[PDB]
């Protein structure tokens, strides 16, 4: 059963150093995949012992890279599994199986996500109108080049200043001839009264609607509210974390300060400290539509799922 | 205006083709009217009234003494010398757009400037614009010395042993001035430039602006070497053979020769460029090579790679190899080896 | 083939004098960690699983720290072998050893103690796979550099690198220290070598991260005469008339690879990595699962252990790695530092850029600065210090006393500028 | 003749009206080299000035203004044609070189008005080099009055409210900001400084350098992570590297988001700029002066990944970078002046007499 452990192992690694998976929805499959293997190669005397084990490998997962809670919030729902069918059909051991299908059942859900967003787009964007977006966020390369095959419009997509990574959304749409544009963060503002409708990614949604975003994104939200032009959030309901924005800050993915000021430069870096936070807070008071896989939501109702997705007494896990 | 086109050159602008005079139509091209053009005053007047031979409305003629270095005949053509100069050498042939040199001088302020198409190792920048080193293997034996200080300014170099510079500097008057007072600096290219560039370290410091280039070059001891040139000339030649008394007949590969010419029957020419105005119409082949006027040409010339100049002959019973006519050549048959032969 | 790598942990620049009497060089918490830890954190990270570490001097105190490792678990990736060797004093005979032994199978990457490193050897590793064997064994060594600028504080006082290089196959031309030459001298041997661009650089660090290959066993003991690194490179850049097999450089640009040698070195590399150049390497990540090093990070780059009790009132501005145990009073304005585990202090101290470890222990009003100290070292009330103003094995100050600059006090007479005591003079 | 450069493929669909220029395409790789209709000074100063080598744009007045003091004292005029005309159409076809080098600024475009209104100023009574050495002094007057001593009275009034214990933003090359707070260092007080910088031209670094050669502890970040510092700083503080007509401010790409994402932290912009500068057009929109230099320097780097491999071949991307934006005049409560402390919506007036 130690081959359960070095798979552990091999994940946790994994996700302690840098991008892995690449992807998010991807980062959720193999968690699953190692959670199912948790149960599939563990027996309990009573389901409690197996809660307290998940339990356990959970707060490793989370506590080793809180940036990511995604896999904080599977285990979560995993949680919440266990917790349902000990509810249900003991309110006792074949339930293994009950679990297991279950988890195909999310699972399979999970394999649907993006798909499903699709099915939203073609009714939004209204065509030739211009929406704008800051990052490689799949869902939103989904969503848009899955609506630019029955109207045509205008997409410009920011850059996030550490990165590149609001470029190669633009190569996509061009692959996928759509007629975007690509220009520097700085000039959202600049720009800001010619956008429609904001479509952004996002990174987590914390229990209070408010949603942890790839860096440069407050600043965009920021416009947004002013303008009082709306907020498309494409987030699938997975990412989800029971989380509330204030616990020790720990918040912020502070990765190498080589990115802004890289290492070339002389003398000057004896007395200049450097900050660069990948990830941005954004208030939930300035959402307006959850997009996910149940169609059109408000930043309240997050919360309603989060009242049925995660067992609120495990958010200190 | 910033400028006047002095030119240092010092001695013939031979072939179908006024060579020398070349130089001076390129920069005649890009304005600069004045050309001051220094002449060979060794003997006696033999190259000013060659310059009334030639068709550029504004040219200048200027004698000179014994021996004249590039920098000495600098000092000595000093006081009409009121602008920032742009000095240059003899064998410009080299179909370089100036404008990039003079555009990086006028651009950084420039203390100086050269050329280099691909002895005389250099340290070029980073960037490859403001060179940080000259010299040659005759210079020191063989310790590359780079004073640590510009490795602790300048960070990274590139080298450069792959050079054919074009000995074309746009300069600033007081650099002139500077020269002026350096009365045992001799020569620019040898010296001058690189004591500028070892006091470029001890803005109001001096710079130096080097160019890489891959078009064309400066002609040298080898003038064979620019039949490159003759066959590219033409190309420069497009409205700046090309006419003449042709044959159609005999072999042309790349060939050149001015009107009023050899016109005869039974010759041919691969590969090369020819002279004007010369006795070459008997029974002849090619000579893979070029020649000068005056020299009688006759009896299937079996000759390669050579020269015929001017002081030179042959007539029914010729036959050469690789062997140049110089002065002292009254001959009519002389079989001759491809090795190195100039009679 | 799997990736093995010889590594020593005895730098033999034997500098951390008087500081090497009490624990190791290598063994040294630089934040409240072990530097061999750091290094074997990156040998993971650039995905190397069979390393063979090395220590003569002092290797009891190794095997005593690092049986515990983060690599030393049942469930680590990397396997591990402290060959207790105590013949060796130059990294010559480790050389020949690891020849002598055949450990290395092929394509090692040999690495000294302490580098600091996050570098993923994998692009380097597979170019000199490239060029090793799409053109067999004409290489002998990649060496591996990172670009800087040379007046970084990487670059201390003490060591440079200068090198020539070429730019098509990015193949060492010459390699050589600085310390104090307002010239250099570069032979045209470069260019009678071949006429299509070489370049010189002095913008690489000393990264001391050479891949290398067993031949390199083999160049080592073929001939008994190479006693290090430099050695080596410099031997084969000038025995290139025959039997040469020069080697391929190759610069990085994201990273930060630092061999740190001496106590200047130490002090960048540390109030470096707090400012997390390294990261994923920091400790609120606590890349070692080892308990106490639960680092919470926080507002401003300020770290904190758990249970700090900070004082009242003390400001901290930036990159304070207060460790386990600590405690403080009111109006402690500490800066820049590294407070260690089990650290009492007092009221209206300073710390500018001080460096304290475990067991330090300081009372009230005692202004310090560019300092270090170690295990229970103590200074009491009043007492000041300088740049490099080492002290350790537990040597105390008493109150009122100033101390110079290079005020290094130890546990004996004869190496110290002091000895052990409880005043000032007065061994 | 002086042809106009490419407007460098195509813009923004709305960006279709204003240009778009490059590097390579060095319009002196066409004219003659010893500049005869194009004035000797004026094109050496527009061949360095496009191709990016005079940024900050007081100094780009600076430059423009020694290089005019040169071509005035070298001007001359034709026989017994008046001055005041003459030079002026000279100067013409000089002014229309140097914007189809780089557009031009307001700070230049105020410059160059005064240098018109001046030249047609001085009588025709004019001996020729008295005229001219006239000029040249007046043109030293006036820079000496507008930016040389400017910018002692913007310290002597600005030190006065930066206070000890309270940290402060700055963003970009704007020489007047440098200045404040070396000189507010130097009379001795006591205080952090942050900088924020906006891609490409990665330009924060000058005033990083300036700062920290100068004794001031600073602390680096990009804009796209502005919103994580303003829960700290006390005071933001921006350049401005043009005054517009409507109470507005003009300034580089990153800085009316700064404000904004400010305004929405609660903490109080300050601004500092000079008067001279002040333009008189008016604009609350934002594409209607935001020259668009050559985008294709965007182009990051990563891996080996240039996500802009081609600019062109994909058809179905474009680019641009928005030189500037403008802070609308509500946010920026308090702009510094010459003249004295007066708050952003009452610029016109100060600035209209």
């Amino acid at each position: 059963g130690s081959e359960l452990s070095e798979r552990i192992e091999s994940f946790v690694e994994t996700l302690k150093r840098g991008g892995g998976p690449r992807s998010s929805e991807e980062m959720a499959r193999e968690t699953l995949g190692l959670l199912r293997q948790i149960i599939t190669d563990h027996r309990w005397s009573n389901a409690g012992e197996l809660m307290e084990l998940i339990r356990r490998e959970g707060r490793r997962m989370t506590a080793a890279q809180p940036s990511e809670t995604t896999v904080g919030n599977m285990v979560r729902r995993v949680l919440k599994i266990i917790r349902e069918e000990y509810g249900r059909l003991h309110g006792y051991a074949q339930l293994q199986s009950n679990i297991i299908e279950a988890i195909n059942e999310l699972l399979v859900e999970l394999e649907g996500t993006m798909e499903n967003i699709a099915a939203q787009a073609l009714e939004h964007i209204h065509s030739n109108e211009v929406i704008m977006t800051i990052g490689f966020s799949r869902t939103v390369e989904a969503f848009l080049k899955e609506a630019a095959r029955k109207r045509k419009f205008h997409v410009i997509v920011a850059e996030c200043a550490p990165f590149c990574q609001g470029h190669e959304m633009a190569v996509n749409l061009s692959k996928a001839g759509i007629e975007t544009t690509v220009m520097t963060d700085a000039a959202i503002f600049a720009v800001m009264s010619r956008v429609n409708k904001v479509i952004i990614g996002t990174k987590t949604i914390l229990a209070n609607g408010a949603l942890r975003a790839v860096t440069g994104t407050h600043t965009l939200a920021l416009a947004a509210k002013h303008h009082s032009t709306p907020l498309i959030v494409c987030a699938p309901m997975f990412k989800l974390s029971p989380q509330f924005p204030n616990e020790e800050d720990s918040f912020h993915k502070f990765v190498a300060p080589e990115e802004v000021l890289p290492f070339t430069e002389g003398d000057i870096l004896e007395k200049v400290s450097v900050h660069c936070p990948v990830f941005d807070y954004v208030p939930p008071e300035l959402i307006t539509l959850f997009i996910s896989n149940i169609g059109g939501n408000a930043p309240s109702y997050i919360y309603r799922l989060m009242s049925e997705l995660y067992h609120p007494d495990d958010h200190v896990l | 205006m910033e400028f006047q086109a002095v030119v240092m050159a010092v001695g013939l602008p031979v072939g179908n083709k006024p060579l020398i005079w070349y130089p001076l139509n390129l920069l005649e091209r890009v304005g600069f009217e004045e050309v001051i053009v220094v002449t060979t005053r060794d003997v006696q007047k033999a190259l000013c009234a060659e310059f009334k031979m030639k068709m550029k409305p504004d040219i200048v003629c200027i004698p000179d003494d014994a021996d004249m270095g590039t920098a000495d005949s600098l000092r000595y053509i000093y006081p009409k010398l009121k602008t920032d100069v742009l000095v240059l050498s003899c064998d410009l042939i080299t179909d370089v757009a100036l404008h990039e040199v003079v555009d990086l001088f006028r651009a950084y302020d420039a203390s100086l400037a050269m050329l280099m198409r691909k002895r005389d190792f250099i340290g070029v920048d980073s960037t490859g614009k403001r060179l940080l080193f000259m010299a040659n293997e005759a210079d020191l034996d063989e310790e590359l010395v780079i004073k640590g200080s510009i490795l602790q300014k300048h960070p990274r170099i590139r080298f450069h042993t792959g050079l054919v510079d074009a000995h074309l500097y746009c300069l600033k008057k007081y650099i002139v001035d500077f020269l002026m007072e350096n009365g045992s600096i001799t020569s620019i290219r040898s010296e001058l430039i690189p004591y500028l560039v070892r006091k470029q370290f001890s803005l109001k410091s001096l710079d130096i602006y080097s160019f890489i280039k891959e078009a064309n070059t400066l002609n040298l001891a080898p003038y064979d070497a620019c039949w490159n040139a003759c066959r590219g000339d033409r190309w420069e030649d497009l409205s700046r053979s090309s006419a003449q008394i042709v044959s159609k007949h005999l072999v042309g590969v790349d060939s050149l020769i001015g009107p009023e010419t050899q016109i005869g029957e039974k010759s041919s020419i691969k590969r090369s460029v020819i002279g004007s105005s010369c006795l070459i119409k008997d029974r002849v082949t090619i000579t893979n090579c070029l020649l000068m006027n005056s020299v009688t040409v006759e009896e299937g010339s079996n000759i390669q790679g050579s020269v015929i100049c001017n002081n030179a002959v042959i007539e029914k019973g010729a036959d050469i190899k690789d062997c140049l006519i110089g002065s002292g050549q009254r001959i009519e048959a002389k079989a001759k080896r491809v090795n190195e032969v100039i009679v | 083939p799997p990736l093995q790598a010889v590594l020593v942990a005895d730098s033999f620049d034997r500098r951390f004098f008087p500081i090497s009497k009490d624990q190791p060089r290598v063994l040294l918490p630089l934040a409240n960690v072990a530097l061999i830890d750091y290094t074997l954190e990156f040998l993971t990270a650039t995905g190397v699983q069979e390393t063979f570490v090395f220590c003569c001097w002092k290797a009891a105190q190794i095997k005593e720290h690092l049986l515990k490792s983060k690599w030393c678990r049942p469930t680590s990736l990397n396997v591990v072998r402290i060959i207790t060797s105590e013949l060796y004093r130059s990294l010559g005979d480790v050389l020949r050893d690891v020849d002598a032994k055949a450990l290395v199978r092929s394509d090692f990457l040999l690495v000294y103690g302490d580098v600091i490193s996050n570098i993923n050897i994998t692009r380097a590793l597979e170019e000199h796979r490239l060029r090793r064997k799409l053109e067999k064994n004409v290489s002998v060594m990649t060496m591996i550099f990172k670009e800087s600028s040379p007046s970084h504080p990487t670059r201390c006082h003490e060591d440079n690198v200068v090198v020539a290089v070429d730019s098509t196959t990015n193949r060492v031309l010459h390699f050589q220290k600085t310390q104090g030459l307002r010239r250099f001298a570069f032979p045209l041997s470069l260019f009678q070598g071949s006429s299509d661009g070489v370049e010189v650089r002095y913008d690489l660090l000393d990264c001391h991260i050479s891949i290398c290959s067993p031949q390199v066993a083999q160049l080592f003991t073929d001939n008994f005469d190479y006693q290090t690194r430099d050695d080596f490179v410099r031997g084969l850049l000038v025995n290139e008339e025959i039997l040469g097999n020069q080697i391929h450089m190759h610069v990085t640009a994201k990273e930060y690879g630092a061999r740190v040698s001496n106590l200047h070195m130490y002090s960048a590399v540390c109030a470096d990595v707090i400012r997390r150049w390294v990261y994923p390497l920091t400790p609120e990540a606590n890349f070692t699962d080892s308990t106490t090093q639960s680092c919470t990070h926080s507002r401003h780059n300020i770290y904190r252990g758990p249970e700090v009790s900070l004082g009242h009132g003390s400001i901290l501005e930036e990159n304070v790695l207060l460790g386990s145990g600590t405690v403080i009073g009111s109006n402690c304005f500490i800066t820049n530092s590294v407070i260690g585990p089990g650290c009492h202090i007092g009221d209206n101290v300073v710390l500018d850029q001080t460096y304290l470890w475990q067991g330090v222990r300081v009372a009230a009003g005692a202004q310090i600065h560019q300092s270090l100290l170690c295990d229970n070292a103590e200074v009491k009330e009043r007492v000041t210090l300088k740049p490099r103003s080492v002290l350790t094995s537990q040597v105390v100050v008493g109150p009122n006393i100033t101390l110079p600059e290079g005020s290094v006090i130890s546990l004996h007479p004869p190496d110290a500028e002091e000895d052990e005591d409880d005043g000032e003079f007065s061994d | 003749q002086v042809p106009t450069r490419k407007d460098y493929g195509s813009k923004v669909s709305l960006f279709s009206h204003l240009p778009q220029y490059s590097r390579q395409n060095s319009l002196t790789q066409f004219m003659s080299i010893p500049s005869s209709v194009i004035h000797p000074a004026m094109v050496r100063l527009g061949l360095q000035y496009s191709q990016g080598l005079v940024s900050g744009s007081n100094a780009r007045c600076i430059a423009l203004l020694r290089a005019l003091q040169q071509v005035i004292q070298d001007y001359t005029t034709p026989p017994n044609e008046e001055l005041s005309r003459d030079l002026v159409n000279k100067l013409k076809p000089y002014m229309s070189f140097l914007t189809q080098c780089r557009p031009l600024s307001a700070s230049m475009h105020n410059a160059i008005k005064f240098l018109n209104k001046e030249i047609t100023s001085v009588g025709s009574s004019k001996r020729e080099e008295e005229a001219k050495s006239e000029l040249r002094a007046a043109i030293d007057r006036y820079v000496q009055e507008k930016i040389v001593l400017a910018a002692q009275a913007i310290s002597r009034f600005a030190y006065q409210k930066i206070s000890n214990g309270d940290v402060i933003l700055v963003y970009g090359c704007s020489s007047l900001v440098s200045r404040i707070l070396q000189e507010a260092w130097t009379e001795g007080r006591r205080f952090r400084v942050v900088v924020v910088d906006s891609r490409p031209w990665l330009e924060g670094r000058h005033t990083l350098r300036s700062l920290v050669h100068a004794g001031v502890p600073a602390s680096y970040l990009l804009i796209p992570a502005a919103s994580y510092v303003l829960p700290e700083v006390s005071k933001v503080l921006l350049g401005a590297h043009a005054l517009l007509a409507n109470g507005s401010v003009m300034s580089r790409v990153g800085t009316a988001q700064l404000a904004l994402v400010a305004r929405a932290h609660n903490v109080p912009v300050l601004v500092c700029c000079e008067t001279y500068k002040f333009c008189e057009r008016v604009q609350t929109d934002a594409f209607v002066s935001n020259e668009l230099d050559d985008p294709d320097d965007l182009q990051c780097k990563r891996g080996e990944h240039v996500a802009l491999a081609n600019w062109q071949n994909h058809a179905s991307l474009r680019l641009l970078n928005l030189v500037y934006d403008v802070t609308p005049p509500e946010l920026v409560d308090l702009v510094i002046t010459e003249l004295g402390m007066i708050p952003c919506s009452s610029v016109p007036v100060v600035l209209r007499v």
